[PDB]
């Protein structure tokens, strides 16, 4: 019947759907191919109510619901996407990494260099804001579980030889950072009131 | 189930019986009309002689 | 009759390695298991409800905590009773329906 | 009787297994059922069961036996000869047997239900083909090593149909713990001492 | 005529095909398959086996009920033992005497079971046995469904 | 201004992608919408290497992997598919389910999905292959785990109040004769290797 | 075929009849009787009720 879409476009679109993003520093072929065929990609995604947000400064592509704002409800619901709500600890970790990424972009500029941090610099703040689980080993296990969970969402890389991790630039496009700031303020108030 | 199987076989047996009785007439017919088709040439040879 | 002589040894060996009863009597821990099981099954003749059975077995095993040479549990005898009922079901000593 | 039970259980299981066997016509499976049952019945334990059944037919004698057992166990000497458990067992021997035979009858009913499942199939055109295919596959199945987990968890080459796609991980779908609901639920440990003057005359 | 007659008593096999010369193949194929399975001759055996199995079921059940009744009798004897240890009054104690119900339905069941036991000996390939078993299971199922009466 | 696909078609295709299949008996409106523009749905799914199969007889639409240039090794390697490959205990359960399904369809024709079987009916069948651990509760747990796994693939509904399940008609297409005869050959090969 | 089917549907008005051409008069008699007396009368009773 009709002709076929270019195999590269199909492959890149399926990748972007599987991982919800593409990175210039990781998969340059798909990234540049999608950017050079942007109209085609938005045409493919249009009928699913999907669209691509783009970032040349940070070299990040990502999907974004194309539903018109408040179309039928105050806050939308999309069949093919599930709006998960992170548990408390996960919210703290995203808040911490968001703030550190913002500081990194202050010191280095936006999208100029990847954000990095050491596990030993995160563990003290997790202890500060959540309490001691019983040992350094349990703290590290909890942090590893959380970091794996975020890696599932494409928010963090795996630990490397320096016990360091890289913060995925996708955080710059998070939904409600102000709610994260509010939660952080609530936490710094609770850490004081509780003791 | 067994009763209905017995009835089904009782019904089907005469079908095959008559079908064989009919194949016999089919063979009785085919070669006989072939003989009829051959009759003119036999009579032609005898008439020539 | 000579078959009855030699083939019988194979019968006995197969029983030794297969039949649940003979396997049980051979184990280093047989008497405890046998006593507990008879205690469970003597008082009722219609089949113990599983939960009642595990409770009674935990009560029984609480007694045997004094045996110094057999798997002493002094942190949770209930879990021990559950695990051992499951084990005996694995050996086809007791079948539950 | 504890072994009569096992004999009939094995007979039923063998019949069920052979039903999955493709080679059998409807007539062959009925013949297997009848002959397996008769063979089981003609073994020694089968004859035990049959004699029990005849006694059930002539129930007068079994009832008389149980009455006599009641009389026997009431005697004082019974307490000396047997402990209570043994006396109980001997008293309800007949009940125990009548209950135990029910398992033989239940295995028999299971086999009969399975042959009912098999017999009624006066299939049609489309069904018949896949029916033969499934029977062939099931006959293949029996020869595997099911108790080995690895064999159970082998990856079959079946096509992907009903293929669902979900959870495109758009960053936007995330939301965060709204702990701002801080209002505590107050505790109530007050003894509600009551005055009786509030109920009427 | 014969083919239409055969379809008159078909079940899911012949209906898929017509009633002309091109349809004889499948009809005779079905006849051959039926002859190969050879079910009809089994009929006399299977009637006897059905009789025996269902009679076993019914008799076992009707005896299980009887011995449950006797268990109830034993329970009442235990109660009698308990009351006998205690004085209901200065020189009295209470005793529990049971009795057998005279319900019409039990009378009908007894009649039917007598007939069933009278049917084992009439030799007609167990047809009378089957009729007696039929009437007995009729009562069993009827009482099973409208139980509360 | 911009060409936006009919809202109904967008919603129907999004839901169909979500659930992997779409039945007349449960969502007739979207099913009919798709049947009214099947080439639109094919045009929509083609780029992702997904296609649309159809069975109007049973009233079922199921998305299936496009075959044009997908890796011949398996279509389950497709990036978007989320569910794991079927395993052979699940395949045994599928075979038994299909046998029951055809047995019922014989009486009921190709009618709506009244294909229902008591859970108790499965235990005797599975007991032959998967053994007898001598504990009805244990084998029930085993069977229910298998049925949960299959409901993951959409072949059966979860048990209802009366311990009954309904076989989704999709099974007829996952266990159609060509698939069965491929599996049969593969299984014969496996048994030959076992010998 | 059609008259055998008719006898198949019949409820007792053709039990006495055969399935042969000599029975064609029977089929015609029953059809005319239906059309002109029986469907009319039965319809009249139905509408009265």
């Amino acid at each position: 019947s009709e002709t076929r879409t270019l195999q590269k476009i199909r492959e890149a679109t399926q990748e972007l759907l599987k991982y919800g993003l593409l990175e210039e520093a990781s998969k340059p072929n798909l990234y540049r191919i999608v950017l050079s065929h942007p109209e085609e990609v938005t045409r493919i995604l249009e009928p699913l109510d999907l669209d691509i947000g783009i970032d040349e400064i940070r070299g990040l592509l990502y999907v974004k619901v194309r539903l018109d704002e408040t179309p039928a409800q105050d806050e939308w619901a999309h069949p093919l996407v599930r709006r998960q709500r992170l548990n408390l600890e996960q919210s703290l970790l995203v808040a911490i990494l968001r703030q550190h990424f913002v500081a990194w972009e202050q010191e280095s500029g936006t999208g100029a260099s990847q954000a990095q941090i050491a596990i030993d610099d995160l563990l003290p703040q997790l202890q500060i804001y959540l309490g001691d689980p019983g040992s350094e080993s349990k703290e590290r296990t909890r942090l590893l579980t959380l970091l794996d969970q975020l890696k599932g969402h494409g928010l963090v890389t795996s630990p490397d030889a320096h016990e360091r991790i890289v913060i995925r630039p996708i955080i710059a496009h998070l939904a409600d950072p102000i709610n994260l700031q509010a939660l952080l303020a609530w936490l710094r108030e609770q850490i004081a009131q509780q003791t | 189930e067994l009763e209905t199987a017995r009835k089904q076989q009782q019904s089907l047996q005469p079908v095959a019986l008559s079908w064989e009785k009919y194949q016999k007439q089919e063979r009785q017919l085919a070669d006989w009309l072939t003989l009829e088709s051959l009759l003119p040439l036999w009579f032609a040879q005898q008439a020539s002689h | 009759m000579e078959e009855n002589t030699r083939q019988r040894t194979e019968n006995y060996i197969s029983a030794k390695n297969q039949h649940p009863a003979w396997i049980l009597l051979a184990t280093r821990r047989a008497p405890l298991v046998l006593s507990a099981l008879k205690t469970l099954f003597e008082k009722s003749h219609d089949g113990i409800p599983l939960e009642e059975a595990i409770q009674s077995l935990s009560s029984i095993l609480i007694e045997h905590v004094s045996q110094e040479q057999y798997d002493i549990n002094q942190d949770n005898p209930f879990l021990q009773a559950s695990r051992e009922l499951r084990e005996w079901i694995k050996r086809r000593l007791i079948v539950e329906r | 009787f504890r072994r009569v039970e096992d004999s009939w259980r094995e007979a039923d299981r063998a019949l069920r297994q052979s039903i999955i066997g493709e080679q059998y016509h409807r007539g062959d499976i009925v013949e297997r059922l009848l002959n397996d049952q008769d063979a089981l019945l003609n073994t020694p334990e089968g004859r035990v069961f049959d004699s029990f059944q005849q006694q059930l037919r002539q129930s007068s004698e079994l009832k008389a036996m149980s009455e006599r057992l009641r009389v026997i166990l009431s005697h004082p000497s019974a307490s000396d000869a047997l402990n209570r458990l043994q006396r109980h067992d001997l008293r309800w021997l007949v009940k125990r047997l009548v209950d135990e035979s029910q398992t033989v009858l239940q295995a028999r009913a299971r086999s009969e239900r399975d042959v009912r499942g098999f017999m009624k199939t006066g299939l049609a055109a489309e069904h018949h083909r896949v029916g033969h295919l499934l029977n062939e596959f099931l006959n293949l199945a029996l020869k595997l090593d099911w108790q080995r987990q690895m064999i159970r968890k082998q990856e079959v080459p079946l096509p992907a149909v009903g293929v669902a796609v979900t959870g495109i991980p758009a960053i936007e779908r995330l939301r965060f713990k709204e702990v701002d609901d801080e209002a505590e639920q107050t505790l109530d440990l007050s003894n509600h001492a009551a005055d009786l003057t509030q109920i009427g005359d | 005529k014969r083919m239409s007659e055969a379809k008159r008593v078909d079940t899911g096999a012949l209906v898929e095909a017509g009633a002309d010369l091109d349809d004889i193949p499948v009809y005779l194929q079905r006849l051959q398959e039926l002859t190969e399975e050879a079910l009809p001759e089994k009929l006399n055996r299977f009637l006897d086996y059905l009789n025996r199995s269902s009679d076993d079921g019914v008799t076992q059940l009707l005896s299980h009920i009887e011995h449950e009744v006797l268990v109830i009798e034993e329970r009442l004897n235990e109660l009698n033992e308990t009351m006998f240890r205690v004085d209901f009054q200065p020189d009295r104690y209470l005793r529990l005497d049971t009795k057998k119900v005279v319900h019409e339905s039990l009378r009908t069941l007894e009649k039917a079971q007598r007939q069933l036991n009278a049917a084992r000996f009439v030799d007609d390939n167990g047809e009378s046995h089957y009729k007696a078993l039929q009437v007995l299971v009729a009562q069993l199922r009827d009482a099973s469904e409208r139980n509360r009466t």
